[PDB]
């Protein structure tokens, strides 16, 4: 049954958490086994769907009624459709490879069992995300992926940076979660259904305003997950966690969650031209800003984070292209899950060889010291750059072709931004690749490397292969589109300008960026001290000041609100009751003074009791 | 015909009577006997729930006897879906709180050696009186027990607590009793109104008859009198279940009282406020509730955000959890007073989930506070290293109070938020921000405590933070188990609650608004 795909890893994680330290010796084996079982199950189901050609290819379980309250009647259903199967395969394969790599990577660390527990929980969460056929289960998987990202990012709790990064990531993801919750509330209040089937069937009757609101809030949720502006700030800091966590989050499951949300809600976006405009704007902004950030990132992890942000921005732009770019967006998302995952595995190998060195400017010449890891990183590098043999090249060409076909000034601006993103990506990817594999040794202390064990090698080699394979395997003949056609809308091939000229321009800009990078470091050197590029470079090392924008407007303002409300509580709410108490006490003292103890004073009060006489006499009038 | 409901509430009180009457030397036997009485009450609850048919009539296990005809009140019990849910909550919690406060009364002196017995008997009396309130279908009987249960907890706070126990106990009792006395004014006004109307044979307190009369329209009364009586009920239920302005007492008491007693106050007793709001305020005063619905909705949402913010600003663990519970009470009241089937059902399930979640989170924090005798958040750090299981359970509890779907509370908050959107979308968004605020005050707290380098005296010295003991494991495991189960499969509890919510919404002339699309 389809639900097994969700059931397997979660149950695994459950044991990995319920068994405790008693499983420290063998837990990793169970975690990797459960991930591999999920991959096998997904492949089997995909084969079954291939057998059920045409219609009826999509699985749909509808296990049980989940929250049958009033008119909600949300059932805990599942839909492994032609779109969902792609994400299932990507997540399972990349996560299994990352688990296998983490075996060696986390071998020396205690709680390796706990780490694999968290990874299996993450895989379960992402699978539930992509497999739910209604937005309630999608939200469940959404928040589950958020929690898993928190837990894994926070691994190595002794590091305050790890804890802070986990907190920031989860809180930004929670802002995204609030956005998605408002989206669901609108969907229910306007349709009364939360299922994909019902929502997408009622969508045509929805007004442009309701659709715009829903699409905008879903795009906000994606920005949360996929780390688009203004919630893009959390991508960089998360790298304080283990390299495999970054790999899984950025390449396959966590980062791609927003792209998946946009693709699945595609019926909403296509029906919300304003929502599509917002999605495109967010994609362009994220792509450009992340590329500029990567232009300065000196830490391998930080540079990879910027690269992931830029790639996710490209995917968001393509998806906001609507049916035109859904197919290319998903194809690039998968090719990315391959090549960026391989890049992260290679970076982890470099760090493990560099005694946990993070700074790219603190090492080099590794291509002559880590040949297999260097080769895997280089394959993922040729993929992300976009060489014609590379997978990423085909996907990026498709995205840019859709952008160009977008027409008008809007399509031209989008295409130019995408081209500039390609150029900047090439520039900083070149800087990184030269800085580690090429260049002077630049070793620190012992820095005595070695090719990571076979357990690490095999996943990295497979990710490199999937970077060389795929992209072409999904773009040649439009097989990916013909697969997504039944469930993902296809409008037409605009053919505004020949694909040849677009591809030539892409290659030219990639080469121009590569040459700029070479003149920067190939002819020049990799200085140990801060290169000090000044201006944007400075602003670029501070993530375009983006964190400060949060720290200034929100953190400072949030603390202002907190202190203000604390004052209100202690002084207004408590103060009113205290003032009433003080009034009662003062009045009690004043009255008690009336008992002077002189019997003649008491008698005077009693004689003034002629108040009674006068009142009774006046009661006649 | 068996007095299932009567025995349900009688057993805790009789058990308290036996316990307090034990010889001081039988302290261990007293603990065990109190736990046994709690478990017996839970078994009674189990049979009552199993025999209860949510597809059947609104009120079941109805027991009726004449108690005080002169006041028009009779000993009438009957459990509906909502009352059944809260009864199950109280019953499942009370034994766990007992095994949580196992040693809470050890370091007390005096009481002729009965401090342990007094603690346990007070806990049992609170449990039984809360049960009597829940299953009472007589307005005056319910008010009796609702007001009286303040006294056992007033003692439980004052004795068996920190230095400010006297002050916090006084503030708690006075706030709550002032509310209860305002509700007494309202109760007497209701009696006068019923006596003044031809719908009843005489001044009546029978809740079912009054509800039937107000629904049938025969009991037609001036909207002004109804407004004032509704306000009288509302003030007491708001101070009990803390609606934003009136919450002020709860932080101090929850801080000062021992963790088991604080949880008994928040998770169980404060719920009775919202319960009353759901049973009486809406079903006695539908027109007044509707008229005041916007203002109370505003107060509840402001309470949500305000409690979240204050919890963020709290340096004290216990104060933070208390304000978190206040925000959750804002959620519950919002969901109850939106008069939407989604809303009311979600707020009932939210009473359940918040009870369990706050119990777990607050008891875990109480264990942590016991390990090192400081309630200040800054006093901790890197506890996750020394006590991995404590940190794991604390994180799970926080996630629960954080409304994460993998756990129960989300299913309810979601339902409430959804409900609020169909009638007050602005308020719904205003409350939804609490999803972010919860992440803030939960994860920041966990970061400050469990993560980072181990603080001084944390893993060493005379005040180390040792991991959870087996007894704490017994306390904690069932709570997280229920959270998981209700998050994954709320279907049984929702199926029980929905018939009662539908009955209530039919009673007050309200219905879930139709979807925008035709
Ligand atoms: C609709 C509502 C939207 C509102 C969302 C925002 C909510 C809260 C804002 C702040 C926050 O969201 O959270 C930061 C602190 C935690 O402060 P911290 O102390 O935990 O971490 C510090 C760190 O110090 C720790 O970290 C180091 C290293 O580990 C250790 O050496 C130290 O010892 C110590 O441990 C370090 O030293 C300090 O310089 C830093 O301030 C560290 O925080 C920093 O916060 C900044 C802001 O964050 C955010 O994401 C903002 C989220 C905004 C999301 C919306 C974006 C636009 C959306 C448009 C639709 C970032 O630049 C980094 O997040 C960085 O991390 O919360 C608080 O104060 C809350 C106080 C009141 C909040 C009330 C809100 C109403």
């Amino acid at each position: 049954p389809v639900w097994l795909l969700i059931a397997l890893p979660a149950a695994g994680a459950t044991i990995l958490l319920l068994a405790g330290r008693r499983s420290d010796r063998w837990g990793h084996l169970l975690g990797c086994a459960m991930s591999l079982a999920a991959f096998a199950v997904g492949t089997v189901l995909f084969a079954g769907m291939l057998g059920r050609s045409g219609e009826e290819r999509a699985v749909h379980e509808a296990l049980f009624s989940w929250v049958p309250v009033g008119g909600l009647q949300v059932d805990f259903g599942l839909q492994l459709d032609q779109l969902s199967v792609c994400f299932v395969l990507l997540i399972t394969g990349v996560g299994s490879l990352i688990h296998i790599y983490s075996i060696g990577y986390m071998a020396e660390d205690p709680d390796r069992r706990r780490f694999f527990a968290y990874l299996n929980l993450f895989l379960a969460a992402m699978l539930l995300l992509v497999l739910a056929d209604n937005y309630l289960g999608l939200y469940a998987g959404w928040e589950g992926v958020g929690l898993a990202s928190y837990l894994l990012i926070g691994f190595w709790s002794h590091k305050p940076s790890a804890a802070t990064a986990a907190k920031k990531a989860f809180v930004v993801n929670r802002v995204g979660d609030m956005g998605l919750a408002i989206a669901l509330m609108i969907m229910f209040a306007t349709i009364g259904s939360i299922s994909f089937a019902g929502v997408f069937a009622a969508a045509p009757g929805l007004s442009e305003a309701t659709l715009s609101a829903i699409g905008l809030l879903l795009l906000l949720g994606a920005c949360g997950k996929s780390a688009q502006v203004p919630l893009q700030s959390w991508l960089g800091d998360a790298m304080e966690g283990p390299t495999p966590v970054s790999a899984l989050i950025h390449a396959a499951t966590m980062v791609t969650a927003g792209v998946y949300l946009i693709v699945r809600s595609g019926p909403i976006f296509d029906l919300a031209p304003t929502a599509q405009t917002g999605v495109v704007i967010v994609g362009a902004v994220t792509l450009l800003f992340g590329a500029i950030i990567g232009c300065a990132k000196d830490d391998i992890k930080k540079a990879l984070a910027a690269s992931t942000m830029s790639q996710i921005g490209y995917m968001v732009l393509a998806a906001g292209l609507g049916p035109a770019g859904y197919a290319f967006a998903i194809m690039h998302l998968l090719t990315h899950g391959f090549f960026k995952a391989g890049l992260f595995l290679g970076a982890g190998s470099v760090m493990h060889a560099m005694n946990d060195e993070v700074n790219m400017r603190r090492y080099g010449g590794l291509r002559k010291v880590l040949p297999v890891t260097f080769a895997t990183f280089g394959l993922g590098y040729l993929a992300i750059i976009g060489v014609p043999p590379l997978a990423g090249f085909f996907s990026k060409d498709g995205i840019i072709e859709a952008a160009l076909g977008a027409g008008g000034a809007r399509g031209v601006i989008l295409g130019g931004a995408a081209i500039l993103g390609a150029g900047i990506t090439a520039f900083y990817m070149t800087r990184v690749m030269l800085m580690t594999f090429f260049g002077e040794k630049r070793w620190a202390a012992n820095s005595h490397p070695h090719e990571a064990p076979a357990v690490m090698t095999w996943p990295m080699i497979l990710l490199a292969v999937g970077s060389v394979v795929s992209g072409g395997a999904l773009a040649i003949g439009g097989t990916l589109s013909h697969w997504l056609e039944p469930v993902v809308g296809t409008h037409e091939a605009h053919h505004a300008v020949p694909v040849w000229v677009v591809t030539a321009i892409v290659l030219a800009v990639v080469a121009v960026g590569i040459a700029v990078a070479y003149r920067m470091y190939a002819r020049q050197a990799v200085p140990e001290e801060v290169p000090e590029g000044s201006a944007l470079t400075v602003a670029a090392r501070r993530d375009l000041y983006g964190d400060a924008f949060n720290e200034a407007v929100f953190m400072r303002g949030g603390q202002t609100l907190t202190a203000a409300m604390v004052t209100v509580d202690d002084k207004a709410v408590d103060g009113t009751a205290g003032g009433l108490a003080a009034l009662v006490s003062r009045t009690s003292d004043a009255l008690r003074q009336v008992q002077t103890g002189f019997a003649r004073s008491y008698a005077l009060s009693m004689l003034g009791g002629s108040a009674l006489v006068v009142a009774a006499i006046l009661a006649v009038q | 015909t068996f007095p299932w409901l009567t025995v349900l509430w009688a057993v805790p009180v009789v058990g308290a009577a036996v316990v307090i009457l034990l010889p001081a030397a039988q302290q261990v036997l007293a603990k065990w006997l109190a736990l046994a009485v709690s478990v017996l009450t839970l078994a009674v609850t189990a049979v009552v729930a199993i025999g209860f048919d949510p597809a059947a009539a609104q009120y079941q296990f109805v027991e009726s006897h004449r108690w005080i005809p002169s006041f028009g009140t009779g000993y009438i019990l009957g459990v509906d879906g909502i009352a059944l849910a809260l009864v199950v909550l109280t019953a499942v919690l009370v034994p766990l709180l007992i095994i949580a406060g196992w040693n809470d009364a050890s370091r007390q002196t005096g009481l002729a050696g009965r401090s342990v017995q007094a603690y346990l008997a007070l806990t049992l009396a609170v449990e039984g009186m809360v049960l009597m309130s829940l299953v009472a279908l007589d307005i005056l009987l319910f008010y009796v027990f609702f007001e009286a249960m303040l006294i056992p907890m007033y003692f439980l706070i004052g004795g068996f607590g920190g230095e400010n126990r006297s002050r916090a106990a006084v503030k708690f009792l006075l706030y709550n009793l002032f509310g209860g006395l305002i509700m007494l004014a309202a109760v007497i006004g209701l009696y006068v109104v019923t006596a003044g109307s031809d719908a009843f044979a005489a001044g009546t307190f029978d809740f079912r008859e009054i509800v039937a009369a107000v629904s049938s329209g025969e009991f037609a009364v001036n909207p002004a009198i109804m407004n004032f009586l509704f306000l009288g009920f509302m003030f007491a239920f708001a101070v009990k279940a803390p609606l934003w302005p009136f919450h002020r007492w709860l932080p101090d008491a929850a801080v000062e009282a021992t963790p088991a007693s604080a949880v008994l106050m928040m998770a169980v007793m404060d719920k009775v406020g919202t319960f009353g709001m759901l049973r009486y305020c809406l079903q006695l005063f539908p027109d007044a509730s509707t008229y005041f619905r916007p203002v109370v909705i505003t107060l509840a949402a402001i309470g949500i955000v305000y409690g979240a913010v204050l919890a963020i600003g709290q340096t004290d663990v216990m104060r933070l959890i208390a304000y978190t519970s206040i925000s959750h009470f804002g959620f519950i009241i919002l969901g109850i007073f939106v008069m939407t089937s989604q809303g009311q059902s979600g707020s009932t399930l939210y009473m359940i989930n918040h009870g369990i979640s706050t119990a777990a989170l607050f008891l875990i924090a109480g264990f942590l506070v016991s390990r090192r005798g400081s309630r200040l958040i800054d006093s901790y750090g890197g506890v996750q290293k020394v006590a991995p299981v404590l940190a794991g359970t604390f994180l799970v509890a926080g996630l629960a109070t954080l409304s994460l779907p993998g756990l129960a509370p989300f299913i309810s908050e979601f339902l409430v938020l959804i409900g609020t959107f169909t009638r007050y979308p602005v308020v719904a968004v205003f409350a939804a921000t609490a999803l972010v605020l919860s992440a803030v005050y939960i994860l920041w707290t966990y970061q400050r405590m469990m993560t980072g380098p181990v603080r001084d005296g944390i893993g060493d010295g005379d005040r180390p933070v040792r991991d959870l003991v087996p007894r704490e494991l017994v306390v904690v495991a069932p709570l997280l188990a229920l959270l998981l189960v209700l998050g994954i499969y709320p279907k049984p509890a929702l199926d029980v609650i929905n018939p009662a919510v539908e009955h209530t919404l039919t009673t007050i002339g309200q219905t879930d608004p139709e979807p925008t699309v035709p």
